[PDB]
């Protein structure tokens, strides 16, 4: 259980480290997004 | 989840060894102080039994 | 580009001159129509948003003044109006009927019955569209506006001028919450008095008609007024439909009264507007809405007010609904309504079928106004039990395992299943603020802590119907007085409890 | 002959008319003349200097600069009445059976306006399926609104053919199938299996209790914009012109919305997000408000909804959840399972189950199996790292009744029989309450979980964990 | 010609993907306005057009066919994308592939949960269906099982048997 | 309540004066701020020139322009202070994310392309023909606390 | 200047991501097709042109150079960005 | 851009930028590479055979690699452990030192003949260096180097 103790502590923050990386990763995505599908509204309309 | 691999094979074999000592209990009761003593005797044969099929 | 207004018919008459032939301020003729748009040639006169005729009959909104011509949407089938039909000026702004005479009707977007039933009757008519209450005639909300629902009113309290708003994805129960405020209000229904105004926008007729259905078989259709612009209606009328209940509401607000409206939903209203901003061609933008959307529901929702005394102290409290998709509160409609509103009442679908009903997140709802809209009583309990829950809800990861446990964090788990429990409610059954109290009171007393968790619902069902029963002075005194819980009120509380149990054991 | 037009340009299925007297209006139905075959063309624009706009019906590959156009004087009419039972009709009406004219004494319109607000029923009664978690979780209405959501091979179609096997062979009034823009040979294959169950009968054409209406994936998008209509008008002259129950089929009403946004460019609208057209909702809304019972009659409608990339907020399957009485959602998840059919127990409702609709029993049971399995969700992640082990022993016996009552809700499908090598079942209500109920309670906790997999009643289950003894 | 004069044809598209971005060329060249992904609005219709002429013929009608494979190319694994969804929905099933499996020696890299034949055993030979019938089954269990194992924890011979059955069908 | 206190503060030590620009005001909080401060003292309604703070509101129910333009006025009133009266000004802008909304909704409007997120394609001109304003001249200085909403909880937005 | 008078310069564009949006705001007034993030198709051209003409002369030309020190601003560490890429 | 340039390509070299960042050069994702000539009858059977090993190998690790991130190394099969270690060895084998890169890396360039190399690598797969250190695998040229890297240390 100390073993244990610092094997978890240890996970923990490997965890919050990827959590921070997935969230720098799920921003841009989600700002490519929103770009990329207005882009799309924006030229069909523009054809018209 | 994440670990969506160890979720399924936990959960997986979690419910085969469920089953299967199910099929232990089928196994000692295919077999039967002396009510109490059969009844470990033969959960610990019928275990044995179930692991040794041929 | 070519645009309007050059056409060989059209330029015919711009050349030839007949007899009286001009009439080009106050009519003109269509040059185009579809999807709901016809552009109009002439009525140089014709103003911005005024509402104007089709030769069928039919009326429509002057939404873009160009330079040779008039874009109308249309507030009917497009079938009746044809390339060459005559357009006339009433000087209309869209008006709609208002007063006590729409209490217990259901009408359109319009004001027009479609119940069937009830002829107009009404005294009083009103502009649609119109400017908020300013700065200076409001006063600071401070009546409760009570939805009946214990999670709500104790964690997330809501004020008469309050713009609280109901959110969650589909099958949340977010309309459910509304439907039960409404219900609630026929236990007051004489200083509280409140009278409901619930706006159907873009959803089924069959789903409105159960709504009434409801609402008449408990009697609360007497005090509420149903406005509907359904699925099949065309889209200015459901652009319009929040608008006239809005007026309707006013109606009381500035007449000494209290009025509730309910927007069901915001969402389907702004895909309206959206649809008659790209056909007239106006410049889309995020998700395709246009620039104005947000300023769509920022006139709505600040109309939504409490009035100075000089002013009749009337108020208007208003319940906008919104659905997102996958939780997403960023998405752009979700973004606008959760800025504008003073607060916030969230619904999650795990909490739903998990058991949690209504299905409130406590941890995320809101309500900025908070303390000042709750009486006296509930402000006594309130704060504690919000308090005993987040700290439940922090350490919940327990639940789920605990061991070697402590007594300290093992009562914290046994307290928090338990108000977790005394925060379910089933549907149509909203409880009185004395009921409220009297429930919120014994499980931070402790009155529950040694009861079973899975029996608490069944053990708190049993004791409402006893304070209904044998106990009606008491919650009557607790709602009269509206007081804080003295030592009085604790001993008449335990006195009660304590006898209760008794013959329930 | 009528008031002549001559088409100025064509593009894809987007047609413009010209009219030197007598303008068309908004949804009349062209017949352009000199083709092999007649061609309609619906008015959806009037765009000025007396041109209309107009979606063709069929392919527009011949059409020439000038060729007249004759305008009908109204909506596409289709035929209506006994004559439909047992034929298949297209989107203008036309037979494609191979069997020669509908000789219909009257034809109705594909447009018309919806029910008025005073002339909707609110009476809710059950419709049992059979179907075990249909019938307990989100129990389908007589006369209600019925979808069936489903991303890509789910189950959507085989869940649609097998309530017309249990609901329609059963106990027919009329039924009218729509095929909207799916497979052709999934048509051939339904023709085939209602000529199997009698319900198609093709000696007696009036002992044929079913109306066939198609546009497939081989249709331009005009016709598979249109369809729906066409299959909703047959049905409406059976609820209204004979009162008697009528059941409305759509596989899949997605397509409608699909369809007209194939066109919708070239009909000049600005697009709305993820490129569909701006009208949408009021498109969907004024086709679907006709799809109800009204105290006239009912209409039981259940409507396949397909789901693209499997993502029900795509804007077509959520502006679709808005118009049901009942929604059963099929998941991908669930169907990698095994689990069929793939039914999603926390994302399906239906407005009936209420307790004092359905009973306390009914209810309470549902809600029970509903709160078991997301607590099971919620200990997902807990045993996905620790295993099972470290649970409790009541936190491991939920998670054992869990996947019990989940494999109890999976069923084998007469329908699917094709792919199971097994027998279908048909489970009474009241023994599905029943059934889930026990395992709710406990009382099966000895039960091995290959028990409950693939069953009828729970008989099934204790017989089947009898013959897995031996 | 072979699927109406009483005789059987296979055809191979390879590749859609392809025959759409010069769809999409063509289109937008001609100044129609652009729609998903750039793609002309009817994209899909594009597909499903030109599968569905694949079809089995009436005795009646001489009984001839003409049998279909297209080939859609995702990018990074996505069959959710828009394109590779249109088909989907089209055909009477697919075969996926994914670069795991054919990294890690599955050729051909078929993944069988996610592969479907809507058509099922009715296009199997009674020899065929006689054996395959729960081979997909059995594979499902057998990788559930595999990974199951990989926690080096006992194993009783049922098991065992299970997992070196699974490996060498694999 | 700190908005108030470094009014009173900035006041007291620096003889200095506040100007706060509420941009899309609700309404309801509009009147509640005024009442505050007139308790607080900051606001005086006998004398006038005992108040501390000028207060421009655009509400949120005013169209986009005004919305976009609130920010100005408030800035340019604070101008005259630092410059005619050499002070060290004190300017409040609640919230700037609501600055740029408004002015993505005018850019909107106006048939502009929007860039990004949906912003403005002048989101940093906007932006800082705005700021630049805010400085320490040789005569005075406007010194500026805003509010600051983050869209999605995402420091990388726009 | 100096880069072709047998000296030494040192430039420093503080900075480029600015430098791009300004363009990107330029470009999008033109109406001109925006692609990654926005930007114009040419927002590489924009940079290449200048950085290119920092440089090392030969004997035969002076000697001269001129040297540049471009800045970029990343969010959050994000090197693969279209502008920093 | 380069999506449509694959359709063009007989053989594709895929660089990857967390390679690189790896220190491993040339930074080429061995399961995002491929070639039109890898084929039994065109390369041989040892080549074709080394090839899918190490990749088989390398995927096998790279399955791992999510569940290491969290919980590590200790929480896989005694026979995972055992991929995982050779795997490492050949991410590193890989690696190699190039003669127009010297004036960065500082070592001399290699040039590792394709018979050297397969059968490098069989030998690595074989499991015949498994008591040799991850370290004496990296940045040198044929599998010689590589043991006489592993006693300099
Ligand atoms: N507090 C509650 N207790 C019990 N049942 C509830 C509660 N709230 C909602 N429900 C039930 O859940 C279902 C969905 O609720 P409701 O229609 O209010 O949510 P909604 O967001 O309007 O859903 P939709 O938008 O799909 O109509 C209804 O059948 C309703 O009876
Ligand atoms: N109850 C069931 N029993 C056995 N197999 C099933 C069942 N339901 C669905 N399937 C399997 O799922 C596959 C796909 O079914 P189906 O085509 O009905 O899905 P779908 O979502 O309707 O597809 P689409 O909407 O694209 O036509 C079939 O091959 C079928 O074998
Ligand atoms: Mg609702
Ligand atoms: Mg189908």
């Amino acid at each position: 259980q100390g073993a244990r103790m610092t094997a978890m502590d240890n996970a923990t923050r490997n965890a919050g480290d990827m959590i921070d990386r997935l969230t720098t990763v799920y921003n841009r995505s989600r700002q490519a997004a929103i770009t990329k599908e207005l882009i799309e509204i924006i030229s069909g309309a523009e054809a018209l | 989840t994440t670990f969506d691999d160890r979720e399924r094979a936990h959960e997986a074999k979690f419910a085969h060894d469920a089953e299967l000592n199910f099929k232990a209990e089928a196994r000692r009761n295919r077999l039967l102080e002396t009510i109490r003593a059969k009844m470990v005797e033969l959960r610990a044969t019928a275990r044995e039994q179930i692991i040794s099929e041929i | 580009g070519i645009q309007a207004a050059e056409i060989s018919a059209i330029l015919k008459d711009q050349i030839k001159n007949f007899g009286q032939d001009a009439e080009v301020a106050e009519v003109g003729q269509v040059l185009s129509v579809g999807d709901g748009i016809a552009r109009v040639y002439g009525l140089d006169k014709v103003q911005a948003g005024e509402m104007v005729e089709f030769p069928g009959g039919i009326r429509g909104m002057v939404l873009n003044l160009e330079t040779d011509n008039v874009g109308v949407v249309i507030f009917g089938d497009d079938r009746d109006i044809k390339e060459g039909d005559t357009v006339k000026r009433t000087g209309a702004i869209v008006e709609v009927p208002a007063g006590k005479e729409l209490l217990g009707r259901v009408v359109d977007a319009l004001g027009n019955p479609i119940d069937g039933k009830g002829p107009l009757n009404a005294s009083e008519r009103r502009i649609a569209d119109v400017k908020a209450p300013g700065i200076m005639p409001r006063k600071s909300v401070h009546e409760p506006m009570a939805t009946g629902l214990k999670s709500v009113d104790a964690m997330i309290p809501v004020g008469r001028g309050q713009r609280e708003l109901i959110i969650g994805d589909r099958q949340t129960g977010k309309t459910a919450i509304a439907l039960d405020t409404i219900l609630n209000q026929a236990n007051y229904n004489g200083m509280k008095t409140l009278h409901c105004i619930y706006v159907a926008v873009g959803q089924k007729r069959s789903t409105v008609a159960q709504l009434v259905k409801k609402l008449e078989e408990t009697g609360a259709m007497a005090y509420t007024t149903v406005v509907a612009a359904t699925a099949s209606d065309p889209a200015p009328m459901q652009y319009l439909a929040p608008y006239s209940a809005t007026a309707m509401g006013e109606y009381f607000r500035d007449n000494g009264m209290d009025a509730l409206i309910i927007y069901d939903d915001l969402s389907k209203q702004a895909v309206a507007y959206r649809q008659m901003s790209l056909l007239l061609r106006r410049p889309p933008g995020r998700e395709a809405y246009p620039g104005d959307v947000f300023y769509l529901h920022s006139r709505l929702l600040e109309r939504s007010a409490k009035l100075n005394e000089a002013n009749g102290a009337g108020s208007l409290t208003a319940l906008p609904i919104i659905e997102t998709q996958a939780g997403d509160v960023s998405a752009y409609i979700p973004t606008n309504v959760i800025s504008i509103t003073d607060g916030q009442i969230f619904l999650e679908t795990e909490l739903f079928f998990q058991g949690i009903r209504p299905a409130v997140n406590t941890g995320l709802s809101v309500s900025r106004v908070g303390s000042a809209a709750q009486t006296k009583a509930m402000k006594s309990v309130a704060g504690p039990v919000k308090l005993e829950l987040a700290q439940y809800r922090e350490m919940a990861a327990f639940a789920q395992f605990g061991s070697d446990l402590d007594a300290a964090t093992q009562k914290l788990l046994n307290r928090g299943a338990r108000l977790t429990e005394l925060m379910k409610q089933p549907q149509y059954s909203p409880l009185t603020n004395a009921e409220i109290v009297i429930v919120i009171y014994a499980g931070t007393k402790g009155y529950l802590d040694g009861i079973p968790v899975r029996d608490v619902t069944k053990w708190e069902h049993g004791l409402l119907q006893y304070l209904r029963n044998q106990k009606a002075d008491l919650l009557e005194d607790m709602t009269k007085n509206d007081r804080k819980v003295a030592g009085e009120l604790e001993d008449a509380i335990k006195a009660a409890l304590d006898g209760y149990a008794k013959t329930y054991a | 002959a009528e008031a002549n037009g001559k088409i100025t340009q064509v593009i894809g299925a987007v047609v413009d008319v010209q009219f030197d007297g007598q303008l068309p209006a908004i949804l009349n139905a062209l017949e352009t003349e000199n083709n092999g075959k007649r061609l309609v063309l619906e008015v959806a624009q009037h765009l000025g200097e007396n041109t209309v706009r107009t979606i063709a019906m069929d392919a527009t590959e011949g059409l020439v600069r000038g060729l007249p156009v004759k305008d009908t004087g109204g909506p596409i009419m289709v035929p209506v009445g006994d004559a439909t039972l047992g034929r298949i009709l297209n989107v203008v009406g036309e037979p494609v059976d191979e069997g020669g004219p509908v000789e219909a004494t009257q034809t109705r319109a594909i447009h018309q306006q919806a029910p008025d607000f005073a002339a909707q029923a609110t009476a809710s009664e059950i419709l049992v399926t059979g179907i075990k978690v249909i019938d307990l979780l989100a129990p389908y209405s007589k006369g209600g609104k019925i979808g069936l959501f489903g991303g890509a091979g789910v189950g959507k179609t085989v869940l649609i053919m097998e309530l017309i096997n249990n609901i329609a062979k059963v106990h027919s009034g009329y039924s009218v199938f729509a095929g909207v823009g799916e497979r052709t040979r999934e048509g051939n294959d339904l023709y085939h299996e209602m000529v199997e169950s009698g319900v198609i009968k093709p000696d007696d054409l009036s002992k044929s209790q079913v109306a066939l209406v198609y546009g497939q994936m081989n249709e331009p998008p005009g016709a598979r914009m249109r369809v729906a209509l066409t299959g909703l008008t047959v049905a409406e002259q059976f609820r209204d012109a004979t009162g008697t129950d009528v059941l409305f089929f759509v596989d899949n009403i997605f397509r409608f919305t699909q369809a007209g946004s194939e066109v919708s460019a070239l009909l000049g609208r600005i697009p709305s997000a993820v490129g569909y057209q701006p009208t949408l909702a009021t498109d969907m809304g004024a086709m679907q408000e006709r799809i109800t019972s009204t105290k006239n009659g009912s209409i039981t409608s259940i409507q396949a909804v397909y789901v693209p990339a499997d993502d029900l907020t795509d804007p077509a399957p959520a502006t679709t959840f808005a118009h049901l009485d009942a929604t059963t959602v099929l998941s991908r998840a669930i169907s990698e399972l095994g689990i069929y059919p793939a039914v999603d127990p926390l994302d399906s409702n239906s407005r009936i189950l209420d307790p004092a609709v359905v009973g306390e029993e009914h209810y309470q049971v549902a809600r029970d199996v509903q709160g078991i399995l997301q607590k099971y969700k919620s200990l997902q992640d807990i045993i996905a790292i620790l295993g099972m082990d470290e649970l409790s022993e009541e936190d491991k016996l939920t998670v054992a009744r869990a996947r019990k009552i989940q494999r109890f809700l999976s069923q084998p499908f007469d329908v699917a029989k094709v792919f199971t090598g097994s027998d279908g079942v048909q489970v009474p209500l009241e023994d599905t309450i029943k059934s889930f109920k026990a395992v709710v309670a406990g009382e099966y906790d000895h039960l091995p979980e290959a028990a409950f997999y693939m069953v009828g009643g729970i008989e099934d289950v204790k017989a089947k964990a009898q013959r897995l003894a031996a």
